[PDB]
């Protein structure tokens, strides 16, 4: 568990890691007593009756919060990390931003905003192939209407906190583990 | 895609909001709204890229907002520092700079600029711009040419970037004159218009694109100012 959120660095919202945790004394109320928590949602199971198993890792905006759940229409939720309708899990998010932001601008953690077609549940895309918005073919070189399909998140010590990154632990059930 | 911004006069005091905005004649689909701030006698500078995210160093009273065609730019609380016009700009189809509003109140990356000021007519005006702190041949950038005249406003004039080999993109008003072409020995990249008029008398920047920053132009030039006299 600490392996998962107590990470130094985060992967990109396109980019989720995705930790098998297996073999494991798993304790599920081990971080429901840290108020550090601002986001706790479970879906598929009653929390206090926990007591394989994945971890997804990724660093999101504070708005792109309310987009990870079954069922969101969205940036994130559509052309980087959807989820499933019958999900069987939780969600975990907490403010970072003491850490995730440089002083002169974070741009190191990016997303997904141009894909031609909406993502499958726990489908990762790593393509960087330039997208194309207009009707002449762009042939892999960007220009007018040959768009980068990737965006760099802001992130600075002075933005809103809609505007601010939250690291989101989605933890997903599928007796190896109990 | 024709950029209209409202108001074209402002004029508040200090402590007050002042809510701008700025109108696309159709919906700028690829999102890149910028917001720009050019006080007097100085180069724009970067306030917000792509709709609502802000840029390096700006306060938290600048706020964007808006999509497709109404966009607004919210300062909460005014400073006397704030004294400057306000521009707007859009990537996607094309790459179109607004009308600006005048607000009156009652980094690493280095980017210098150098040639002559004074051009005879007929002749070829050359300014070259050195670049230190990021590649001229960068995967991620792009590196342009921008003048400014109060005739036309800020008007886009072209660009180079180097992705497997050198591309060009110019705008048509001065596409057969002009010319950019990129030094990778010396690290710079220089402006090239062949026959000028007294129209082309303006002040001309020179600034970085990054694709992944909303395709805005982030850093810019000193700024030469070049008059086309005999």
């Amino acid at each position: 568990f600490g392996e998962v959120f107590n990470a130094t660095r985060f992967a990109s919202v396109y980019a989720w890691n995705r930790k098998r945790i297996s073999n494991c004394v798993a304790d599920y109320s081990v971080l429901y007593n840290s108020a550090s928590f601002s986001t706790f949602k479970c879906y598929g199971v009653s929390p206090t009756k926990l007591n394989n198993v994945y971890a997804d890792s990724f660093v999101i905006r504070g708005d792109e919060v309310r987009q990870i759940a079954p069922g969101q229409t969205g940036k994130i939720a559509d052309y980087n990390y959807k989820l499933p309708d019958d999900f069987t899990g939780c969600v975990i998010a907490w403010n970072s931003n003491n850490l995730d932001s440089k002083v002169g601008g974070n741009y190191n953690y990016l997303y997904r905003l141009f894909r031609k077609s909406n993502l499958k549940p726990f489908e990762r895309d790593i393509s960087t192939e330039i997208y194309q918005a207009g009707s002449t073919p762009c042939n892999g070189v960007e220009g007018f209407n040959c768009y980068f399909p990737l965006q760099s998140y802001g992130f600075q010590p002075t933005n809103g906190v809609g505007y601010q990154p939250y690291r989101v632990v989605v933890l997903s059930f599928e007796a190896t583990v109990c | 895609i024709v950029l209209t911004q409202s108001p074209g006069t402002l004029s508040l005091s200090p402590g007050e909001r002042a809510t701008l905005s700025c109108r696309a004649s159709q919906s700028v689909s690829s999102t890149f709204l910028a917001w720009y701030q050019q006080k007097p006698g100085q180069a724009p500078r970067l306030l917000i890229y792509g709709a609502s995210y802000m840029a390096t160093g700006i306060p938290d009273r600048f706020s964007g907002s808006g999509s497709g065609t109404d966009f607004t730019l919210t300062i909460s609380r005014l400073e006397p520092e704030d004294f400057a016009v306000y521009y707007c700009q859009q990537y996607g189809s094309s790459l179109t700079f607004g009308g600006g509003t005048k607000l009156e109140i009652k980094s690493q990356v280095q980017l210098q600029q150098s040639g002559p000021g004074l051009v005879k007519p007929s002749q070829t005006l050359s300014l070259t711009c050195s670049i230190s702190g990021d590649s001229v041949s960068s995967n991620s950038a792009a590196w342009n040419w921008i003048r400014q005249s109060p005739s036309r406003g800020l008007e886009w004039l072209g660009r180079t970037y180097y992705r497997s080999k050198w591309y060009n993109d110019y705008a048509g008003t001065v596409k057969s004159r002009i010319a950019i072409n990129p030094d990778t020995s010396k690290n710079q990249f220089s402006l090239h218009l062949n026959s000028v008029t007294p129209e082309d008398t303006a002040v001309y920047f020179c600034a970085r694109v990054i694709s992944v920053a909303g395709y805005a132009f982030d850093i810019w030039g000193q700024g030469t100012m070049v008059t086309v006299s005999s």
